[PDB]
């Protein structure tokens, strides 16, 4: 935002309002670590693409990067730094000092309220009884039961949209394409477009299903 | 066990070709015999080729040869 | 995402006919076909000559020469 | 009122269609009109029907978006 010692993301993408441990290995990475904690506990944390340009530079990147509050500081010397963020919002890069450390700033919040408010909620209680169909559709993958209880008690739909896009397992590209768009309902189609193939790839799960049960039967 | 479990599973999806297997464009097959002309000998010596095509297998050492036949013939 | 989630299964078999190596070789050769070249009626007949080459066993002498055609042509 | 942008924006409402004799030349412009074109609605039963019918099409109209969201006010 106002240029913090960037932090690389190794591994999928953190989305807004998710409690997330992250591991930070690299020594060039960690002393942005230390002075992030000399940064008021605020990482403009910018990811980059796996397997990894592990010199620091605004090249390694992602251009939309997330705004994320540590919650505790983990002083754990197992040659991986870890520290728990919990996150704020996306933004836009405005600028590059490289590093280690770089120095990169940021605009944007999700704080976004789109006009007419009933599609608002129309559209998040659409996705919500896709996520709620999802989740009972793909206990196959034993989706976690405080993903049913910690999205209720939810009040700003873009975190919502947010954390529903977190807990649902994708691509790297997929998570950062919805860090891109900043917008509440293109995020929430975004997510309902994405359960609703994952459904059709259920459904070809279940067509060759049977198909191997008749086999099975007939021979 | 589990050779025979991968040949079970490899069927099934042929079973599941296109969507499904070719079946549909198989019967798209027997479409395609009696729409594009013919005359009535060579229909009835197509449609004798195929019934003897039907008896043989999913491989073939000589089902190859017949619905090539039957594919220059359409 | 049916013909892509079924292409996924079909190259994992292509793979899995000996863990590689099995089929494994002729949506390269899609794909060779698709990249170089070509003219409409070549392009064409290329993957009619493939879709010959495609269902039947391998170790037959008609895929013999049905694979060097599709290597002369690429 | 004068916009912050120096942009003038001007809010009218028309009230009557009007004919032009000739104009004036410019800039600045000048015209002088015939006639202040007016028509009141006769036998408002007909034309209340079709005033109903245009209000189904625009009720029809407005509920066509729903992902894209026409303003229901």
């Amino acid at each position: 935002r106002l240029e913090l010692p960037v932090i690389p993301l190794r591994n999928t993408v953190i989305l807004p309002h998710t409690t997330t441990p992250v591991d930070v290995g690299r020594a060039k990475s960690k002393r942005a670590v230390e002075e992030a904690m000399g940064a008021d506990r605020l990482i403009f944390l910018v990811a980059q693409r796996d397997p990894e340009v592990d010199d620091p530079a605004p090249d390694d990147l992602y251009t939309w990067g997330v705004q994320a509050v540590v919650k505790q500081a983990m002083r754990l010397p197992d040659g991986t730094l870890q520290v728990m963020v919990e996150a704020r919002a996306r933004a836009q890069v405005t600028d590059y000092i490289p590093g280690p450390y770089l120095r990169a700033r940021g605009e944007v919040f999700s704080e976004i309220f789109p006009i007419d408010e009933a599609v608002v909620r129309v559209l998040v209680e659409e996705l919500k009884e896709a996520f709620e169909k999802y989740v009972a559709n793909h206990k196959s993958l034993r989706l976690d039961r405080y993903q049913l209880e910690a999205v209720k008690g939810t009040s700003d739909p873009a975190m919502l949209a947010d954390t529903i896009a977190y807990h649902a397992t994708w691509t790297v590209a997929e998570k950062q394409e919805i860090l891109e768009l900043t917008d509440l309902e293109a995020r929430l189609k975004k997510v309902l477009g994405l359960l609703s193939r994952d459904l059709e790839r259920f459904e070809l799960d279940k067509r060759v299903a049977q198909r191997v049960k008749e086999q099975m039967d007939t021979n | 066990q589990r050779e025979y479990y991968l040949r079970e599973q490899m069927k099934a999806i042929q079973k599941e070709l296109g969507g499904e297997d070719g079946l549909s464009d198989l019967e798209a097959l027997r479409k395609k015999i009696e729409e594009v002309g013919m005359p009535e000998a060579v229909k009835t010596k197509a449609l004798k080729e195929l019934d003897r095509l039907e008896r043989m297998q999913q491989g073939s050492p000589e089902a190859t040869v017949a619905r090539t036949y039957l594919d220059w013939l359409t």
